[PDB]
């Protein structure tokens, strides 16, 4: 009060010192139930695959890719990836991704790969520098052991051109030794681009269905389609702290209410466009909102001359979230409540007033 | 944060077992792998086997197929793991240690189970000294000490006159013969001037049993020295 | 399928010696590749996992790399100081059939002691354990930095070695051992041979010393 009133001897009266405010303790994050997950099943366990060169393609929409089901499992055989960290994808918003898939066998799993090219680099997939994504090759010779052994995914081989990275080898030029063409079924040195299949269940453990299903990530300008599910707190209530639900982002406690929303209403506003209403992600149930208490600080002192004790006057403040004596001005604290009358000293506000009498203390 | 504990096992026998009990604490025992992992001593690590979620899947290793039961209790968080029909090739310190993903590493272990198979139960052996007479009273180091052998547990803490008569021991930990013997040894240095000065008494530590008996030295002080 | 691992590597502080882990069938760029490391006497703790990659909390002087060549690993530990000195071991899922293959550990060590000639102390037997049939056989030796005990026993006119059996070392005070032998005895053959000789060739000399049966 004296460093306010810049002075050392003040009189009687209620001054004004400063102005308090209470701040937010913890924070509450509220989503709703995780709907719209992607569709990552039928990638795996799906009908078969088209060809080796004549892989499919499929691009990824707005979904909810959850990650927890892939290295989660024991179904597979390899998962190496090389720089995605996968317990950190979760926490990571992608836009591109290649969901590529085609079938080899068990040993051509380690020549598809970016730090070992060879035959899968010039004649068939191939992979890039970066490749930033995992490989997810398991073994399928569940039910692929049909006799006879299909040759339908007849992959491409002894080709010329040089494969690009996230394209296909399709080309019908027959193999050419470096002599005449033939143009027709070999003939004058002349092989057709077509390698035969037919790793059948009797022929070896290294030649056994091996569907592989390469995953890659690429990140660009366009805004994140494409990730993974969010976390949520527990609700807390009668408590100043700092909501963050889905859309609103404040401050103030978060009580219930007796308020019904219509079915599609899910904010809430009052006449001076001030949210005062929400209503919870999860659950169906309307959460009250209400700014936490403020207001300024007065002391009631009867001038330094006679004595120096003094009291605090929190305006407009609840005694529970600061002798003590709720007035219908704040808390004041620091003073005796007498049944006794007197003339108004120093005013409080609604009829209360303060005063120093007999031992000697403040009396309210 | 994390701190993981388990007991339930002191000592076995052939044929008698136990289940061993791997309390989960502090982190959420809801979505993470459980598998066992064993070390032989004067070993590696061995792959004890895994286990589901839940109840999904149980992985043995070819090993152990058919004498290892592995549980899950996933309501109280709990990893119970029963033996039966216990091997001689069994004795190992069991590991508890969570799965962070099913292709990564362990992230926290546990704290180790001393599960030994031994034969030969409790019972009371005798104290043989050294009397270094021949070619340890002047030619090299002059030294002298006690030797334990055939006792069935490992409590033992060979001292020199309880604290009386100490000069500097370096006892070393015993070794397995058969199947039920251990052969204890210590050693304490001498200077080479009390050897006919004052006659050593070695005091053995064994708990279970009473193994106070002092056996006398016999310094053969006529032969060398 | 084996994880092969060097049994034991020893040098001074300075540079860095890297541990080998080379595979036996398969691939080495197929799964992630692991390094555990096993304090004598606690649980074990990870060090580094994903060797591309390493966690925190552990120094980045703990480095690793990876060797498509012949499907093996190297883990370059730098820095060799005193709160390094354990035991690593290697590990990697590769088995098809649910199996998680470990490897097969190391020693790596510093070196703090001078180099000491081992003493040659050979122990006869005793009276009151000779009662009808019963002794042992110590030839205990101290003073020598390295634990790869490499000892001989012979009866003056053989080198006998059935029940050959040596004694665990144990760490003495400032960085020492006491490794020792055991070698099994014939109860009612005392007669047989009237000598007993231990002979050690732990680098350095290979004097050996005699003893008498039972006097
Ligand atoms: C296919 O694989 C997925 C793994 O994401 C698994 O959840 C599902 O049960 C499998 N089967 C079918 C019919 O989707
Ligand atoms: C889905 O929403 C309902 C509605 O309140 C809720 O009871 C349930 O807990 C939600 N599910 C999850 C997984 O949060
Ligand atoms: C202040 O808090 C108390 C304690 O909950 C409550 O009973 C009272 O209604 C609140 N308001 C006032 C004006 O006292």
């Amino acid at each position: 009060t004296k460093c306010t009133l810049k002075s050392f001897t003040v009189e009687k009266g209620i001054y004004q010192t400063s102005n308090f405010r209470v701040q937010p303790t913890e924070s509450i994050v509220r989503f709703p139930n995780i709907t719209n997950l992607c569709p990552f099943g039928e990638v795996f366990n799906a009908t078969r695959f088209a060809s080796v060169y004549a892989w499919n393609r499929k691009r990824i929409s707005n979904c909810v890719a959850d990650y927890s089901v892939l290295y989660n499992s024991a179904s597979f055989s390899t998962f190496k990836c090389y720089g995605v960290s996968p317990t950190k994808l979760n926490d990571l918003c992608f836009t591109n991704v290649y969901a590529d898939s085609f079938v080899i066998r068990g040993d051509e799993v380690r020549q598809i790969a970016p730090g070992q090219t060879g035959k899968i680099a010039d004649y068939n997939y191939k992979l890039p520098d970066d490749f930033t994504g995992c490989v997810i090759a398991w073994n399928s010779n569940n039910l692929d052991s049909k006799v006879g052994g299909n040759y339908n995914y007849l992959y491409r081989l002894f080709r010329k051109s040089n494969l690009k990275p996230f394209e296909r080898d399709i080309s019908t030029e027959i193999y050419q030794a470096g002599s005449t063409p033939c143009n027709g079924v070999e003939g004058f040195n002349c092989y057709f681009p077509l390698q035969s299949y037919g790793f059948q269940p009797t022929n070896g453990v290294g030649y056994q269905p091996y569907r592989v299903v390469v995953l890659s990530f690429e990140l660009l300008h366009a805004p994140a389609t494409v990730c993974g599910p969010k976390k949520s707190t527990n609700l807390v209530k009668n408590k100043c702290v700092n909501f963050n639900f889905n859309g609103l982002t404040g401050t103030g406690v978060l009580t219930e209410s007796n308020k019904k929303f219509l079915p599609f209403q899910q904010f809430g506003r009052d006449i001076a466009d001030t949210t005062d209403a929400v209503r919870d992600p999860q659950t169906l149930e309307i959460l009250d909102i209400t700014p936490c208490s403020f207001g300024g600080v007065s002391v009631i002192t009867p001038g330094t001359n006679t004595s120096n004790q003094v009291a605090v006057l929190y305006q407009g403040v609840n005694c529970t979230e600061v002798n003590v004596f709720q007035t219908r001005a704040g808390c004041l604290i620091g003073a005796e409540h007498v049944n006794n009358s007197y003339e108004c000293d120093i005013p409080i506000g609604a009829g209360i007033c303060a005063s120093y009498q007999t031992s000697q203390s403040i009396i309210a | 944060e994390v701190q993981l504990v388990q007991s339930g096992g002191g000592l076995v026998q052939p044929g008698g077992s136990l289940r061993l009990s791997c309390a989960a604490s502090g982190f959420t025992f809801s979505s993470y792998w459980m598998s066992w992992v064993r070390q032989a001593p004067g070993k590696g690590l061995e792959w004890v086997a895994n286990i589901n979620q839940d109840g999904g899947e149980k992985y043995y290793v070819d090993s152990v197929k058919g004498r290892f039961t592995i549980s899950r209790d996933n309501a109280k968080n709990s990893l119970f793991l029963q033996m039966n029909s216990v091997r001689a090739e069994d004795t190992a310190v069991y590991f508890c240690a969570r799965v962070w993903y099913y292709y990564g590493p362990r992230d926290y272990w546990g704290q180790g189970t001393l599960v030994t198979v031994s034969s030969a139960s409790t019972k009371g052996p005798s104290v043989f000294p050294l009397a270094p007479s021949s070619k340890s009273t002047s030619g090299g180091t002059a030294a002298l000490g006690c030797l334990v052998k055939d006792y069935f547990p490992e409590p033992v803490t060979v001292s020199w006159n309880s604290g009386a008569l100490t000069s500097g021991v370096h006892t070393f930990p015993a070794v397995l013969q058969s199947s039920g013997l251990y052969s204890l040894s210590s050693v304490v240095t001498v200077p080479s001037s009390s050897l006919g000065t004052q006659t050593y008494i070695c005091n053995v530590n064994h708990k279970p049993s009473n193994t106070k008996v002092d056996k006398r030295v016999e310094p053969k002080s006529c032969d060398k020295t | 399928i084996v994880m092969t691992q060097p049994h034991s590597v020893s040098e001074s502080p300075g540079k860095t010696v890297t541990i080998s882990c080379t595979r036996s069938s398969g691939s080495i760029a197929s799964n992630y590749v692991q390094w555990y490391q096993q304090r004598p006497g606690s649980s074990p703790t990870t060090v580094i996992y994903e060797d591309n990659q390493r966690p925190s909390g552990v120094p980045d002087r703990f480095s690793g790399s990876i060797d498509s060549s012949s499907n093996s690993a190297s883990l370059t530990i730098s820095g060799l100081k005193t709160e390094d000195e354990a035991d690593y071991y290697c590990q990697s899922y590769d088995g098809s059939n649910h199996n998680v293959v470990f490897g097969g550990g190391t020693e790596l060590t510093v070196l703090s002691q001078p180099k000491a000639a081992p003493s040659v102390t050979l122990f006869p037997p005793s009276s009151e354990e000779l009662q009808a049939n019963k002794a042992t056989l110590v030839c205990l030796i101290s003073d020598f930095y390295p634990g790869a005990v490499t000892v001989a026993w012979k009866a003056d006119s053989s080198p006998v070695k059935a029940g050959v059996e040596t004694t665990t070392p144990s760490k003495q005070s400032n960085n020492k051992y006491a490794a020792s032998s055991y070698l099994s005895l014939t109860p009612e053959q005392w007669k047989s041979h009237r000598s007993y000789s231990c002979q050690v060739t732990h680098e350095g000399s290979t004097v050996e010393k005699t003893v008498a049966p039972t006097e």
